[PDB]
């Protein structure tokens, strides 16, 4: 009830969705390989598809993040740290900003 | 000149014509526009080239 | 007094056109700052008054 | 005999006697704009 | 003071407006009608500025911010606390830039010189005009112009970049990136071959024209030459202002959606197979 | 109106020039092979005059093709060798870098192993068209500011790509081989340090690039203001200076006080543009490295503008009211 | 590293710093680079002025010129200065312009002066003139544009005060510099040279506006009709562009 | 006093330009000033005093 | 003592403009600092007193 | 004997006098000035 | 002593511009540093002592 | 000992502003570090001091 | 030794006010680095001992 009725009583009713069709639309699926000769960060880059929303941001920010609970923060929250390996880099940050057009 | 000129302004004439032709038919402003734009290039080019 | 020298050190030709640009400019301002205002817009005080 | 000007001590003094009847003139009428203005609405 | 060879240029006349009357200088500066307006202006905006950064309650240059009104306001005045300032301080601006252009103008006839540098920084001015005046005329209200603090307009430019959610994809933005990084590399090239020939090692003799138009006939095939370089290189930086004036102009007033959505057309052309 | 030397009038057109000539011996390796376009002659010189090809330039020529080809036949086997995607997805196909995991070391062909044989090969043109750039001022007997100025250009596509990722040990910080893609690695590296428009070095490079554009066409126009007076021979002003250079000269003094002569403004012309990548370098050296963080760093120092107003839409309007109903 | 020296005073801030004084010193560097020429300053009545900048004069240098024409020291005495000006200072001190005491146009003041330039062709890599009449070139033709040999010129008030009998070309470069002026005996007696950059050539015509009928007789001439020196070229193209604005009284005048 | 002397330093016509725009410059600053302030501010106190 | 051979080293005109610009910037800066104070800000201390 | 400005012992000594006039008499009214203000609002 | 013979090696006119352009730019500067320290403030003192 | 040669090196005019200013920036440099220094620091010392 | 010939090669003007920035750059860098370890900041090893 937090979100649906965030300033009003709003709410989400079965035509939220559907919108009078079968299967809603605007519906996801897994197109990870969007690349044929590369594997691992270039297999999901560089390519203008359905959820990439125009750009060559990465296409698995929806399955990585609205499905699998992938840490979205990327920023370093004091002015100078210590860059220990396994800490967000530009890479993760383009993933983000790739789900954030689609917000 | 006075005909490289004139050349080139049947070119930006055709290119006109090719973007309202296109977008007749369908297609879109840009989408026919792209294909003018390029009509303006090659056939005033040719004009301009093929005779002076 | 004896301010008649001004004269003699400006081009009576060249202040006239000066300050009649000046005149304007300034004229057109205050005007435009009256407008600006809501009390003193004398075009919206007419709606006002007329229901 | 200083003169970067080339106006004679005569000259200045004629004209500087002029220029200082207009600073007094325009300096009174803004000393009776200000004390009206300090009636209205005092800043004191 | 003077130079060397300046007195015999320093002629009565050229003036646009006001004759004699404003025709001298101060210092090296030439006073004109015009300069007298730009001497008002600059000195108006200039102390305005400082005026409301004393409002403020700051005088650091960093953190000095006169903001535009809200956009509630529209195309009306307002508060000179609340936005009104800006918009003074734009008129005052605006009067400068425009006197200064003018100026130009006169110093130039007085000289019987071209009038190619005024003509330049007009379009410095219509990059200037098209910022803060034409866009929010468009979009309707004075709030959509950029403050005028050294680092908050950039907070301006950072937010109505992502505005459109990638400013990279602006048609325009693409174009006239290409112009700036393109200017600077004639600028370098061209400054290079004066400097290069007048100044070759040690023992040697200077270079002439010839020695520098065969350099870069050697270098890259082709020589655009001493008079062509000047005058491409005042072309790629008038069309660096101009096509600059248009990425800004066409985001919001032609163009509400994101920047990536317009390569749209294409992507989704017919003749693409699916 | 007067004619304004933008576009010239008429064209006259004689034997090509094949150029000056010295004891180095410079004909030995120039094609030879001239030819005239009278459509850029309007603006510039109409000969596109025979090239000098050594070997600096024949190496950095090959090699540059290799990466060019590396580049470009992978993105062509990344949509399957379908020509008609290639030409559609063609500004948004790349060779990405490697991926983090692997940190300096090298990695996987299909995952960025050709991105560091093809950058070998980049990194290897650059720097032979550099070598070609100084080797023919120093047998021209000119001058070696060609090859500074480009040193300085170098100098952060050395940063950008080289020093930086050794670093930071990790060949992931480069920048992907791709129209679009390396825009979107633009954007993201500011993202992922903060606000790069705070980082004091590119806000300083910034200075420099505008100053480089605001300077040419500040000198594009004066020259072609003084063309008149033959001032598009520059260098016979220098030696011999002429009305041209005086005019020039007192336009500028008498609009901001201070100008320059026909020689030092060709040393205001190189140093604004060779500052610009040179500044830029510094500071993307810096990110990351250093900082991590540029706002904060911003913030720290106290140059950060602070705002007072409220953030949300319904501090200044309502829904109802955006929609007009 | 992200440690701090002291305070909040990292390495990032201390190459800002570096620079900071890395800047200056550019700054006093370049602007002294541009003081080689038209210093020291002097004043309206020609004496040395009291001010002389915060900028001291830059230290001499040499510049080895080509084809036997000697050094040339900048800092120093200007060969170019002109005596005998033909000017008259309008006040008694300083920073008002000054009034021509006769015809400016002839005197060459204000617009329509000159430099004393080397009384010497222009030359190229091989050390011929630089500038010669097609006449003379070999080889050389019209590959684009009108050509204006044998159109008739117009003059700025409409005159036409001859046909275009030559035109001079810069064969280095190859690109055009002047053209010849075959001057009518009703406004002329022989040839003279108008710069390119102050004629607009039509399909009939050449019209320079500049200059007006009468003013075409008193274009200086060259000493030799196959060559123009530096000097001349000087007194050449100062005269038309002091034409601008001494042609008649509207263009001096205010034009509001 | 022996102000007068000031002449014969400065010319009429170069320090009359002088203070023209200062003197202007110094009206137009104060009047803005004031206005900008909420309590001298004359058009929106003629407003206030309206109810 | 002999402090009127300053103006042998500076030219009297110059350094008359110059202190001319420098006074008018310092009455300026002075001004606008006690207007940044609360204390200080006569314009404030006017609408404070009226209450 | 050394005067950069061209102005002479006599001509910079009566020169002199009339300035420092001047800067008393400037002086004189910004202390009257800043009396006024102490009175007012001291800020010591 | 002897070191009058500076002026044989400085010249007089130039230095006295850069210390009076200096010895200001250090006097508004350690002016400055006592505003922000808070303890020196007279400014913000002022108002403390009225309460 | 024998260091006075090295004015047959340099110029007495060139070292000596480059000397001055070298100096300045230095003192302020070092007055600088101690101002950040929580021990040294005398402004923020004579406040908790009167205290 | 014999190493005086070296200043037939190297312009002592030159190579003095080189070496001259360098000695002060190397100093300054090394008084910061200092500064910036916690054994060796004598600024805030005044501090502890107070
Ligand atoms: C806050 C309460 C009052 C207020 C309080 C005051 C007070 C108090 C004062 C003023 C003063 C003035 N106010 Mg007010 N003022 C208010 C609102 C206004 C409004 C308005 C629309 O609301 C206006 C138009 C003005 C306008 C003015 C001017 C009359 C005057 C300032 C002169 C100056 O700046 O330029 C002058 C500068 C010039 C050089 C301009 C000259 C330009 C012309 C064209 C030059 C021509 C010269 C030419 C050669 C001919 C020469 C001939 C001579 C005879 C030789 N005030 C509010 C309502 N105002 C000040 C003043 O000056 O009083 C005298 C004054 O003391
Ligand atoms: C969201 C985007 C971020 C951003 C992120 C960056 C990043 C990231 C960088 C910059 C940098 C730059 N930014 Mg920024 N910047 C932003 C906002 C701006 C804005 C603005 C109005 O908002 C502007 C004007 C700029 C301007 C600039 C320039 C000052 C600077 C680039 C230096 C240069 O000239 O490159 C020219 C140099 C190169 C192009 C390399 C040259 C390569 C070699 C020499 C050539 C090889 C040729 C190759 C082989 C191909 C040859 C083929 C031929 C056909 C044969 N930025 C925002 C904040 N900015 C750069 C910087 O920091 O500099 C310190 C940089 O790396
Ligand atoms: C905070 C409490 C008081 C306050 C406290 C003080 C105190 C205390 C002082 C001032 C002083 C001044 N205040 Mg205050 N002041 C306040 C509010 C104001 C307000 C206002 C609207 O509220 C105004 C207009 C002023 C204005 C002024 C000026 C009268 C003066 C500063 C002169 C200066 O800076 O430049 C000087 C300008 C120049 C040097 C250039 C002048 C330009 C002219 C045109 C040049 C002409 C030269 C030409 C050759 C003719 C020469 C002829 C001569 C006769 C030879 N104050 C508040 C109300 N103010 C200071 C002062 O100067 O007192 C004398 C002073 O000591
Ligand atoms: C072709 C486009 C390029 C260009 C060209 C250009 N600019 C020019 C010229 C030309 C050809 C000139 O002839 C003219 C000149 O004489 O320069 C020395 C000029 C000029 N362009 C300048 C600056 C400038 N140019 C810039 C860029 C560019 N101008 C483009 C790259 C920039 C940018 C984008 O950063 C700046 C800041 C000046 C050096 C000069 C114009 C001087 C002038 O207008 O003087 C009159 C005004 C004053 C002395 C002060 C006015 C103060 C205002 C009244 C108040 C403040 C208003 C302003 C909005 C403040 C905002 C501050 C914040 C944003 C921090
Ligand atoms: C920093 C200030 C400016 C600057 C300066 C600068 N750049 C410079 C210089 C300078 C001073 C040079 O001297 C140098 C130069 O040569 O200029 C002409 C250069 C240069 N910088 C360049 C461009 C450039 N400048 C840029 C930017 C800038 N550099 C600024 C605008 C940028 C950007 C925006 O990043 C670029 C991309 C080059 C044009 C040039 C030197 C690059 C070069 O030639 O590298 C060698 C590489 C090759 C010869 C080949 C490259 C790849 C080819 C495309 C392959 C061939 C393909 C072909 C179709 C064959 C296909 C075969 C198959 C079908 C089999
Ligand atoms: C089932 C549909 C549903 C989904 C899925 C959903 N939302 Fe919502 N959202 C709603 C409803 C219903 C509202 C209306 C609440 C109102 O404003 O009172 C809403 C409102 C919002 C608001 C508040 C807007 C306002 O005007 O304040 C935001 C922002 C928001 N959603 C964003 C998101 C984002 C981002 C996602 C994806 C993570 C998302 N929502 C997923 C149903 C959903
Ligand atoms: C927020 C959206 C959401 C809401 C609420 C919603 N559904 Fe669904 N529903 C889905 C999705 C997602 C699918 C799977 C996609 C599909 O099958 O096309 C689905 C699938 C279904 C299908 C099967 C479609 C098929 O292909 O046969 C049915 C039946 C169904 N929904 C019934 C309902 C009914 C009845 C309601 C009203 C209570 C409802 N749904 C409300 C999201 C939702
Ligand atoms: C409806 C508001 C919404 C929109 C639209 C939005 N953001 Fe966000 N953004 C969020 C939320 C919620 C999070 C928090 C996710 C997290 O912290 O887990 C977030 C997080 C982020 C992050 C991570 C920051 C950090 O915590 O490290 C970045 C990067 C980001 N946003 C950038 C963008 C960009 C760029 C856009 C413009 C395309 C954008 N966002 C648009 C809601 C939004
Ligand atoms: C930011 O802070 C805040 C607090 C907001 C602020 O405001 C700060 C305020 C500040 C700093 C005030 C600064 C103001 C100052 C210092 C006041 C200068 C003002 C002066 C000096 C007044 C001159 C008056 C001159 C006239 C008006 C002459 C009239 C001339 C007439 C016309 C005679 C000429 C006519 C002739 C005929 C000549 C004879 C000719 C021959 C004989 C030939
Ligand atoms: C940031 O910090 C904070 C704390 C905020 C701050 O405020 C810092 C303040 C700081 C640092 C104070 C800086 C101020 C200083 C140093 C004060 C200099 C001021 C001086 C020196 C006063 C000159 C007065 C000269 C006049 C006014 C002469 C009048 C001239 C008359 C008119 C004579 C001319 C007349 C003639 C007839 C010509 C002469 C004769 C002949 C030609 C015969
Ligand atoms: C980074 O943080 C850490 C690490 C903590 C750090 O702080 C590092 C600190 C570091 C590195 C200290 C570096 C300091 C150094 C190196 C000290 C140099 C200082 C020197 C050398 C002192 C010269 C003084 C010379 C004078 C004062 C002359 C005055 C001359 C007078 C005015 C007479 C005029 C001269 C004449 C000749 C007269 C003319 C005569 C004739 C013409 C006859
Ligand atoms: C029809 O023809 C065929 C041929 C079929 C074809 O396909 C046509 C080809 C096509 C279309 C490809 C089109 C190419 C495109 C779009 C590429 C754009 C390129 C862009 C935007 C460049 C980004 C910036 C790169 C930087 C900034 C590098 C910096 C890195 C440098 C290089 C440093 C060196 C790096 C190293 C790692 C060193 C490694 C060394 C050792 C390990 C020793
Ligand atoms: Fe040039």
């Amino acid at each position: 009830a937090g979100h649906v009725y965030a300033n009003a009583e709003v709410g989400v009713t079965c035509f939220t969705c559907h919108r009078g069709q079968a299967v809603p639309s605007e519906v996801w699926y897994r197109i990870d390989p969007v690349t044929e000769n590369t594997s691992g960060w270039a297999s999901v880059q560089n390519r203008a598809t359905s959820l990439s929303q125009f750009t060559s941001l990465p296409s698995d920010a929806l399955y990585q993040y609205l499905l699998n609970y992938e840490q979205i923060a990327v920023h370093d929250l004091e002015s100078r740290v210590e860059t220990l390996p396994g800490d967000p880099t530009w890479q993760n940050t383009e993933r983000t900003y790739s789900l954030m057009n689609y917000f | 000149m006075t005909c490289t000129i004139t050349c080139w302004g049947i070119g930006v004439l055709l290119g006109i014509m090719t973007t309202v032709g296109l977008m007749v038919v369908g297609w879109s402003f840009l989408q026919g526009a792209f294909m003018g734009v390029l009509a303006w290039l090659i056939v005033g080019g040719v004009l301009a080239v093929a005779v002076c | 007094s004896k301010f008649y020298k001004i004269w003699l050190i400006f081009d009576p030709r060249r202040v006239f056109v000066a300050q009649g640009v000046f005149l304007f400019l300034l004229a057109a301002m205050i005007h435009l700052v009256l407008l600006s205002t809501e009390h003193f817009n004398w075009f919206e005080l007419a709606a006002a008054n007329a229901a | 005999d200083l003169s970067f000007t080339g106006l004679t001590d005569e000259q200045a003094q004629e004209l500087h006697s002029v220029y200082m009847s207009g600073l007094w003139l325009f300096s009174a009428v803004a000393v009776v704009a200000h004390l009206a203005t300090f009636i209205w609405r005092p800043w004191f | 003071a003077l130079l060397s060879f300046e007195r015999k240029y320093r002629v009565r006349g050229g003036t646009l407006i006001g004759g004699d009357l404003f025709d001298f200088w101060v210092g090296p500066f030439y006073v004109g009608f015009f300069g007298v307006t730009t001497a008002f202006f600059a000195l108006l905006g200039t102390i305005l500025i400082f005026w409301g950064a004393s409002q403020q309650g700051t005088f650091n240059p960093w953190l000095i911010n006169i903001a535009p009104p809200d956009l509630s306001y529209g195309l009306g005045m307002a508060p000179l606390m609340e936005g009104g300032l800006w918009q003074i301080i734009t008129i005052c601006a605006i009067g400068a830039f425009v006197s200064w252009a003018l100026r130009e103008v006169e110093i130039c006839r007085k000289l019987g010189m071209g009038y190619h540098v005024p003509f330049a920084f007009s379009v410095a001015i219509f990059a200037y005009v098209t910022l803060v005046v034409f866009r929010p005329l468009l979009m309707g209200a004075w709030g959509h112009g950029f403050p005028y603090g050294i680092w908050s307009h950039l907070d301006w430019v950072s937010n109505t970049g992502y505005a459109y959610l990638h400013f990279h994809y602006n048609p325009a933005h693409m174009i006239a990136v290409t112009f700036f990084f393109t200017t600077t590399l004639a600028l370098a090239l061209h400054g290079a071959l004066v400097l290069s020939a007048a100044n070759p090692p040690k023992g040697e003799e200077v270079k002439g024209p010839d020695n520098e138009d065969t350099f870069f006939r050697d270098f890259i095939g082709y020589s655009i030459g001493t008079l062509g370089i000047h005058r491409v290189g005042l072309l790629l930086a008038l069309n660096a202002g101009f096509w600059s004036a248009v990425c800004i102009i066409i985001s919001g007033p032609v163009w509400t959606k994101g920047w990536p959505e317009w390569w749209n057309w294409w992507l989704e052309m017919p003749i693409w197979p699916s | 109106p007067e004619y304004q030397n933008i576009f010239t009038q008429v064209q006259v057109q004689g034997p090509a020039e094949l150029g000056v000539d010295n004891e180095n011996n410079l004909t030995e390796e120039r094609t030879t092979g001239t030819g005239f376009s009278q459509l850029i002659g309007w603006i510039g010189n109409a000969q596109l005059g025979p090239i000098y090809l050594g070997w600096f330039g024949i190496i950095s020529l090959v090699t540059g093709t290799l990466w060019f080809n590396i580049v470009g036949f992978n993105m062509l086997s990344q949509v399957g060798y379908s020509i008609p995607e290639f030409i559609r997805q063609l500004f948004w196909l790349a060779l990405e870098p490697p991926s983090p995991e692997y940190g300096l070391r090298m990695p996987p062909l299909d995952d960025g192993g050709w991105f560091i044989i093809a950058s070998f090969f980049l990194l290897v043109s650059v720097i032979s068209w550099w070598l070609r750039s100084y080797q023919l001022a120093e047998m021209h007997k000119m001058g070696k500011h060609v090859a500074w100025a480009f040193a300085a250009a170098i100098w952060l596509f050395l940063v950008l790509g080289l020093f930086r990722p050794i670093l930071m040990g990790s060949w992931s910080e480069a920048v992907p081989y791709g129209i679009f893609p390396h825009l979107d690695w633009t954007t993201a590296f500011s993202i992922r340090y903060g606000n790069l428009y705070y980082n004091p070095f590119h806000a300083l490079s910034i200075v420099f690039l505008y100053g480089s554009v605001l300077l040419f066409a500040m000198h594009g126009a004066t020259i072609l203001a003084v063309t008149r007076f033959g001032g598009d021979r520059e260098l016979e002003q220098i030696y011999d200076r002429g009305t041209a250079s005086e005019r020039a000269g007192l336009f500028w003094r008498w609009t901001m006080g201070f100008n320059a002569t026909m020689e030092g403004i060709h040393r205001w012309a190189w140093w604004f543009a060779v500052l610009t990548p040179i500044t830029g370098g510094i500071g993307i050296l810096l990110t990351g490295t250093v900082v991590d963080n540029w706002f904060l760093w911003a913030v720290e120092h106290n140059f950060a503008p602070d705002y007072t107003q409220d953030y949300g839409y319904e501090a200044y309007t309502t829904y109802d009211g955006f929609l007009g109903r | 590293m992200e440690e701090t020296f002291f305070g909040n005073f990292d390495l990032a801030s201390l190459s800002l710093w570096l620079f900071y004084g890395f800047f200056a010193l550019l700054i006093y560097y370049l602007q002294t680079e541009n003081m080689r020429e038209g210093y020291p300053l002097e004043d309206d009545d020609g004496n040395t002025a009291a001010n002389q900048g915060p900028f001291p004069l830059p230290k001499e240098k040499t510049f080895k010129l080509q084809h036997g024409r000697g050094e040339l020291t900048l800092p120093g005495e200007d060969v170019q200065r002109r005596d005998n000006l033909a000017l008259r200072k309008t006040a008694h001190g300083n920073g008002f312009p000054m009034e021509p005491t006769g015809d400016p146009m002839l005197d060459g003041v204000g617009p329509a002066s000159w430099s004393k330039r080397r009384d010497v062709p222009e030359l190229d890599a091989h050390g011929h003139p630089k500038i010669v009449p097609m006449s003379a070139a070999e080889g050389f033709g019209v590959s684009a544009g009108t050509d204006p040999r044998g159109l008739p010129v117009m003059a700025g008030d409409g005159e036409i005060v001859g046909l275009v009998s030559d035109m001079w070309i810069d064969e280095a470069e190859q690109l055009v510099r002047y053209l010849e002026i075959e001057l009518d005996p009703e406004w002329g007696d022989g040839k003279r040279l108008v710069q390119r950059e102050m004629v607009r050539i039509k399909s009939d015509r050449v019209k320079v506006r500049s200059i007006y009928g009468k003013h075409f007789k008193n274009v200086p001439k060259t000493k030799s009709p196959n060559q123009v020196t530096l000097l001349e070229e000087d007194k050449i193209m100062a005269y038309y562009a002091g034409g601008t604005l001494y042609a008649d009284e509207s263009r001096l005048e205010p034009q509001l």
